[PDB]
């Protein structure tokens, strides 16, 4: 999102449309009290803006450097706009590139046959690194099945491929406005 | 490669001028449901006094 | 007249009560609706209806 090789111009209009976004993001996800979201979403709003930080990270290095001294049971837009802000600039929780997605599934197929057992796949999500809900692993099974009920194995090339071209359309999506904001006189 | 200066960079003001017109015509559309919610309470007092 | 009428006045009175009370909470929708999120509005105002 945030290119760090452009003009001091540059850097700056960035800037801004990091918190407008983050404006924007916050205010659609702000239920009764204008300037107000909970924590849970805080996440939900990064992967709206394109960052991938893990629950751990997030839990970390997102709230208490967003959260206040005093425990606030919500987040506002002040420590919501430059904390991601910064985060952008320095792509602080990018996720890894789509190779880095066919090695894991590689890596998760030993034998190599080009597909997953639904039921390793969800042993693996449940039992291992950030456990998924059942519904969750079900949503999962459901999509990397092509919704397919009775779908037994998962071929994740084109899962993989699949999810790479969503990412790019919600990239255009949401980049769409990263540009323009100008210093106003 | 001219992409950020004055050719292709004002996609901001695309959606923040999307966004600004979507928050005018909120406000527009919820004082119309307000005067919608007056007519229909005017209509309620009447067809109820009615039966 | 003992009790036909006199009910009919007390439910009478009870439903303008009624009204009033109505009609003091529409006013509290167009007073606390700061909540201007239009979808959950039209669901609530649906809902109302």
């Amino acid at each position: 999102m945030y290119d760090p090789n452009t003009s001091q111009t540059e850097k700056q209009k960035q800037e801004e449309f990091l918190k407008l976004k983050i404006q924007e993001a916050f205010n659609l996800f702000v239920k009764d009290k204008k300037g107000i979201v909970d924590k849970r979403e805080i996440p939900y709003i990064m992967r709206y803006l394109g960052q991938f930080p893990s629950e751990a990270q997030v839990r970390d290095a997102i709230l208490p450097e967003i959260e206040e001294d005093e425990p606030s049971e919500f987040i506002k837009y002040s420590k919501f706009e430059p904390y991601m802000l910064k985060v952008l600039k320095e792509r602080e929780y990018e996720p890894d590139d789509p190779e880095a997605l066919l090695a894991a599934f590689k890596l998760l197929d030993q034998e190599g046959k080009g597909y997953i057992e639904i039921d390793m796949m969800k042993t693996f999500l449940e039992k291992q690194g950030i456990e998924f809900r059942e519904q969750e692993t079900k949503s999962f099974i459901e999509f990397a099945t092509n919704k397919d009920p009775n779908a037994t194995v998962i071929y994740y090339e084109d899962y993989i491929s699949r999810l790479q071209a969503f990412t790019d359309k919600h990239i255009e999506s949401v980049m769409k406005g990263y540009n323009n904001f100008q210093v106003k006189k | 490669a001219r992409i950020k200066d004055e050719q292709k960079v004002v996609t901001f003001n695309k959606k923040k001028l999307i966004t600004y017109w979507r928050k005018i015509m909120r406000i527009a559309k919820t004082e119309q449901l307000k005067n919608e919610i007056d007519i229909y309470s005017q209509n309620n007092q009447r067809e109820l006094d009615s039966k | 007249e003992r009790r036909r009428r006199e009910r009919y006045a007390e439910i009478q009175q009870e439903a303008i009560a009624s009204g009033k009370k109505n009609a003091a909470l529409e006013m509290k929708w167009a007073e606390l609706k700061e909540l201007d999120e239009c979808e959950e509005l039209n669901r609530e105002m649906q809902d109302q209806q």
